[PDB]
RNA sequence: UAAGAA
RNA sequence: CUAGAGUAGCGAAACGGAUUCGAUACCCGUGUAGUUCUAGUAGUAAACUAUGAAUACAAUUAUUUAUAAUAUAUAUAUAAAUAAUAAAUGAAAAUGAAAGUAUUCCACCUGAAGAGUACGUUAGCAAUAAUGAAACUCAAAACAAUAGACGGUUACAG
């Protein structure tokens, strides 16, 4: 599949999903954090390209399920910035990477 | 945005509402007191035929 | 209400003429506030396509200028404000004709004057069986003011070799109707008033397929 | 309230068998009337076989003088007929359903009212 | 069923693989499905408006615009618990399409039950083909039958030739039964005709049916005796 | 009121999981500030005043002989096979309201947990009730405004 | 009552429908206008 | 719109009714409307119903109540049988007025069986044919009964029945007969009334 | 700035 | 259970007859208490929908059910219930207008066993009911589903 990434190293924004008995709580994080996250999870991070990433999970830490409900987490519960701002006709607009030009 | 939500109801409309509010009571009422005086006068024809003696 | 209404559909953005008694005509107000929105749509990344269409949806599209108030505004002298409406007016049609995005307008019923100049300088223009349209200048002692002698002697399609269908059409007045408009070239797509929403709700929903783009 | 009245006259007299009914009728009809009440109707059904041969106290029947008495009284007097009912060597059964008047004040008895005469003023016309 | 999204982001999954280097090769469809978007919303849509008789969805009736006594002579001076409910439901059901012509043929089959006999073929040949002035019940293209009476009725209707309705389809009945005495005469004469001049016809309608009743009657000859033996037994 | 936004968002969250193009809320000022705001940044299609039966093609006055039965019918949109409007939650609950001044909205909207609400997200709009104003969190932190924090919508 | 009812309605919505002669009314008897020409038509009758 | 075209498609030509397909009493005249295909369409299976008719029916008739239903099928019967009544009828050539000059649901004159006006002379080759014959056929011992054409008619005698009658008993109907039809009137419930006579 | 394992 | 009536049938207990290696049981016979009524005490049940109450909302179909029409026909509209579902939820079984989306208030739970036990207290004529521990021991214990095996389990064939 296709993975959105936020510059290419984390997660648009925080990810609240649960995958049957697995609730996934993921949180993007600032460049130079690194994969602090469930083991499953970190391999799947290493694959994706992931670089920075917070979260936990609760209830079900089953590793299957883990690792099958992280990608529906990273396909289904994020939305891109572009996505956004389409459907809503607004603007979108990152500060930092305004703040360095 | 501007509209106001609500606008109250004037003095007059509020008596001509009263107006028709107790006529719909006094007609319920009227119509009542017809029928239940019908229905009397329709035991009154029948009433020959009741013993009480 | 505002005489101009602006809107959103999805990544369309529509502008309906909102004069009904008037039949839509043309404003000062009314250029500039379209003129302005314009402008900030050519800059917008969100945006794909303007739609210009009426509320008086049946009856007019635009029935011309509102140059009565040009006639008044000579009557006391006051030419600044005639110049100004001229000047709002003329500004956007150079605007719509030059615009970068595409430009769809609903010429569902009167199209004249003003009208016209909203419709004709756009690649999109779509009549209806309602579309009544003609350019009657010549009775008010006007000419054909909204780039109309630019554009009837480039689009017309039939007998317009040297622009003298585009010299009929300006000096006789005649009022062309539905698809004779098409088929002339006056309009540049034909479809029934009943399709014209299912029509903008489509274009609402079309995006340019990769690198967004939209010009 | 008024009520219907359904009771079934034993009949020893053979030559006269509607003899007991009658005295039956007058008796409940006196009393309800000395006692502010009001007779509508005394329809008179038939002798009929009773279904089953019926013990009245110490006496058995086969058949019965039938007969339906509709009465406006109160619950206190038409307690007071069902009790005198109930203890007659003459009658052998009795029965007294009401009949509800919050609609109409005129009512005609079950017979009638199933026949179509909804009240007495259309089983007079 | 939840509403699918892998049909319609056919272009988007592809283009993915295409970015990747997982696929080589453009498909060729691609070009023309990224030139052809499809409708990805898959929304209900409500509707304010009976497309067949014109009634209008979605409109409450104030009460102030009912400042006159009903039936029961009663004023309406506050909603009932019918205005107070969201009626949105009505917005998204789909309308039940009403015609009066519809009551108009149930009538004249319940006066010509014989009239049902006379076979329809519902095979359209070309709807925008049909170019019929009213002013006469023949058509070109048409055959006679309670359509024909139906469609005069309305066209008679429609210009206030009649005012009432019941006219206007009396009007229509006699007209029908003028063309159709026509063309029964027309077919018994015919034939009347073709006789008189050496017409050798061989099973006739009366034949017809006297022959296929003698089939059925055979086997059922047949069933009886057999039946009536096994019962003897 | 609060339940009854709380029982708009849930409604609003019921009609796009259905994905219906149009449906309607409660006439109260609150009700009416609040679609205001999502119309104004981009979540909803359209708001329009009308009765329990639709929404109102010309003008009709409220009055205490019709207040009964408005609505406020709102259009709902989606792009892409998905809901514009996903998720529509309360922070302030009815049971536990949540009073925010600036310097902890500023620190809500630069990402700290703030009395266990979570911070603000890239697409998402939290509105802030201030005198009886219904407004975006960051325009009340541009005019400095303490606010008691309504609802998340995303 | 039904009769005063009834004349009052129907007077109000002729005033409101020829517009000239309730501004006749109004100099007469001395958007406010609809609520100002239903106090007076009310005290009429 | 597509709404005026609706009202006026073929499909829409058909009057509502929900009367059963399967009824087992009597029958006075048709109550379904019978549905044609030409050999072209019904090659294709095309009835100009919403969904495509079983192979099965080789027939080019049918009466049918509902389109679609719950249980996905079209109600149908493949049988156009009253049109050969009528038609039966036409070839008796005895006729049967309310044909020349708020709803009444009432039959008016015949109910479309015959438009055939009384007085007429049928020529032959022969000559004028002075009375009708038909082929018919006795039902049962009772005026008799006859099935005669697709109606049901009374038979009387000139002087008593044959030896054939009794010879045959409850068989009688295998044989065929020729009849006069004497007249043919319609009565309020809609049932024509055939009087005959044997030969 | 929230990781789990037997 | 306490009093007072009643007690035909049924029937704890008890006494016998069978059956059995044994019968303390199933089966059979007599049959007290109880089952019945009146006045009380007691306040427990798998007292179950194993599902607290209220509010707002969410896609369908079919049945009834009850009203309101309109002329049996509108396969008539508006409600409730029932049945099958979409979505949603869920460990699943499944729920399905709630076991969904939400809001409010209350009750309750926190490994098995010890234990609903002991002790205390309160109430009750009593039986008991309520409230309700801890030490000791263990890495168990349970739920749904899966595939078998088995059944003094069904039906169909050969
Ligand atoms: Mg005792
Ligand atoms: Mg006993
Ligand atoms: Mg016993
Ligand atoms: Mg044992
Ligand atoms: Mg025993
Ligand atoms: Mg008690
Ligand atoms: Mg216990
Ligand atoms: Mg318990
Ligand atoms: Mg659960
Ligand atoms: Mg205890």
């Amino acid at each position: 599949k296709e993975i959105p990434r936020y510059e290419n190293r984390t997660i648009y924004g925080d990810i609240d999903f649960r995958y049957h008995g697995v609730k996934l709580h993921l949180r993007s994080a600032k460049p130079g954090f690194g994969l602090r996250v469930n083991h499953v999870i970190f391999e799947i991070c290493e694959c994706a390209g992931i670089k920075d990433l917070s979260g936990k999970v609760y209830k079900s830490r089953n590793d299957m399920n883990i690792a099958k409900g992280t990608i529906e987490a990273f396909t289904k519960a994020q939305k891109t910035l572009d996505e956004v701002a389409l459907g809503r006709g607004k603007k979108l607009v990152d500060v930092r990477k305004v703040y360095y030009s | 945005m501007s509209q106001p939500l609500l606008r109250n109801r004037s003095p007059e409309e509020s008596e001509l509402l009263k107006l028709k509010r107790n006529y719909n009571r006094s007609l319920l009422n009227f119509q009542a007191h017809k029928k239940k005086l019908n229905e009397l006068l329709n035991l009154y024809h029948v009433a020959n035929e009741f013993i009480v003696t | 209400a505002p005489p101009v209404l602006f809107t959103v559909q999805d990544t369309a953005r529509v502008i309906t003429l909102n004069r009904p008694k008037k039949l839509n005509a043309l404003n000062a107000e009314m250029s500039e506030s379209m003129f302005k929105t314009l402008n900030e749509y050519a800059k917008s990344d969100t945006t794909n396509l303007v739609i210009l269409k009426s509320s008086n949806r049946p009856r007019s599209f635009c029935a011309g200028g509102d140059v009565a108030t040009v006639a008044i505004f000579n009557f006391n002298k006051e030419f600044a404000k005639s110049i100004k409406f001229f000047t709002d007016e003329y500004s956007l049609n150079f605007q719509i004709a030059t615009y970068l995005k595409p430009i769809v307008t609903f010429m569902d019923g009167i199209t004249m004057g003003g009208g016209v100049g909203l419709s004709i300088h756009t690649p999109f223009r779509i009549a209806t069986e309602n579309t009544k349209w003609a350019m009657p200048e010549m009775d008010i002692g006007f000419f054909p003011d909204v780039g109309s002698t630019f554009a009837l002697p480039r689009i017309v399609t039939l007998a317009n070799s040297n622009s003298q269908m585009a010299l009929y059409l300006c000096l006789t007045g005649e009022v062309v109707t539905g698809a004779d408009a098409y088929m002339l070239g006056l309009a540049s797509h034909y479809v029934s008033s009943e399709n014209l929403d299912a029509l903008q709700k489509r274009l609402g929903e079309i995006s340019p397929p990769f690198n967004n783009d939209p010009q | 309230m008024l009520y219907e009245l359904i009771g079934l006259v034993r009949i020893t007299n053979s030559n006269a068998p509607k003899l007991e009914a009658k005295e039956l009728s007058s008796t409940i009809g006196k009393l309800i009337i000395q006692n502010r009440g009001v007779v509508r109707d005394i329809v008179p059904m038939g002798i009929r076989y009773l279904p089953k041969i019926m013990k009245k106290d110490q006496e058995k029947h086969f058949r019965a003088y039938h007969f339906l008495m509709l009465f406006d009284s109160s619950a206190a007097v038409q307690s007071e007929i069902l009790r005198t009912l109930k203890k007659d060597p003459r009658v052998i059964r009795s029965s007294i359903v009401k009949v509800d008047l919050d609609k109409q004040l005129d009512r005609a008895s079950s017979l009638h009212r199933s026949l179509g005469k909804k009240s007495i003023l259309e089983l007079v016309n | 069923m939840k509403i699918q999204t892998n049909a319609v982001n056919v272009l988007q999954r592809t283009s993915a693989y295409l970015k990747s280097g997982l696929l080589k090769e453009t498909p060729a469809w691609y070009n023309v499905v990224a030139s052809i978007p499809p409708s990805t919303k898959f929304t209900r849509e409500p509707r304010f408006k009976n497309p067949s008789n014109g009634h209008i969805i979605g409109k409450l009736v104030d009460v102030t615009e009912q400042p006159h006594a009903n039936n029961k002579g009663l004023y309406k001076t506050r909603p009932n618990s019918s205005d107070k409910r969201v009626g949105v439901k009505r917005l998204y059901r789909p309308p039940k399409l009403t015609y009066v012509e519809d009551r108009l043929r149930s009538l004249f089959y319940k006066q010509h039950p014989w009239e049902l006999s006379r076979p329809k073929i519902l095979v359209e040949n070309e709807i925008g083909d049909e170019n019929y002035d009213w002013s006469h019940m023949l058509q070109i293209g048409r055959p006679l039958d309670g359509e024909s009476v139906i469609q005069r009725t309305m066209y008679l209707i429609k210009t206030k030739q009649y005012g009432d309705m019941v006219e206007a389809y009396d009007h229509a009945r006699y007209e029908f039964y003028a063309l159709r005495m026509q063309e029964e005469t027309e077919q018994q004469v015919a034939l009347e005709e073709a006789e008189m001049f050496g017409s050798l016809f061989g099973v006739s309608a009366i034949e017809h049916g006297i022959q296929k009743e003698q089939e059925v009657l055979d086997v059922w000859e047949k069933k009886v005796v057999e039946e009536t033996e096994l019962m003897a037994a | 009121s609060l339940v009854k936004l709380a029982n708009t968002c849930a409604h609003l969250q019921n009609c796009s999981k259905v994905r219906v193009a149009l449906t309607s809320i409660p006439y109260t000022k609150l009700q009416l500030q609040f679609a205001y705001n999502l119309y104004q940044q981009g979540f909803l299609s359209s708001l329009q005043k009308g009765s329990t039966m639709g929404p109102d093609k010309d003008f009709v006055e409220v009055t205490p002989d019709n207040i009964s039965t408005r609505r406020l019918w709102v259009g709902l949109k989606y792009r892409d096979n998905k809901p514009v409007l996903s998720s529509c939650k309360l922070i302030s609950k009815p049971n536990s309201r949540i009073h925010l001044p600036m310097e902890d909205m500023k620190k809500l909207c630069s990402g700290v947990t703030i009395r266990n609400i979570k911070p603000l997200q890239p697409g998402e709009l939290i509105l802030v009730r201030a005198h009886n104003n219904i407004m975006d969190i960051n325009e009340a932190i541009s005019k400095k405004l303490d606010g008691e924090v309504l609802c998340r919508v995303k | 009552q039904r009769s005063l009812i009834d004349r009052i309605q129907t007077r109000l919505s002729e005033l409101l429908s020829n517009d000239l002669k309730c501004d006749q009314f109004l100099k007469d008897h001395g958007n406010i206008k609809k609520n100002l020409l239903r106090k007076h038509v009310m005290m009429d009758m | 719109t597509l709404a005026e075209l609706l009202g006026r498609s073929r499909i829409a030509q058909v009057a509502n009714n929900h009367k059963p397909l399967t009824y087992t009493g009597k029958k006075f005249h048709p109550t379904h409307q019978i549905i044609e295909t030409k050999p072209s369409t019904l090659y294709r299976q095309e009835w100009g119903l919403k969904s495509a008719i079983p192979s099965k029916i080789k027939s080019r008739y049918l009466v049918y109540n509902d389109l679609d239903t719950l249980e996905r099928i079209t109600t149908f019967e493949p049988r156009g049988g009253t049109q050969w009544n009528r038609l039966r009828f036409q070839e008796m050539g005895v006729p049967i007025n309310p044909f020349f000059k708020k709803f009444n649901t009432e039959i008016i004159g015949t109910g479309g069986l015959s438009y055939s006006l009384p007085g007429k002379l049928k020529n032959s080759p022969n000559g004028v044919i002075q009375r009708t014959v038909v082929p018919g056929r006795i039902l049962n011992v009772v005026k008799w009964l006859a099935a005669i054409g697709g109606f049901v008619a009374d038979v009387v005698f000139f002087q008593s029945p044959p030896s054939s009658f009794n010879s045959m008993g409850d068989f009688i109907r295998m044989k065929t007969f020729l009849f006069e039809i004497l007249e043919a009137s319609m009565e309020k419930n809609g049932s024509v009334s055939m009087h005959a006579r044997l030969l």
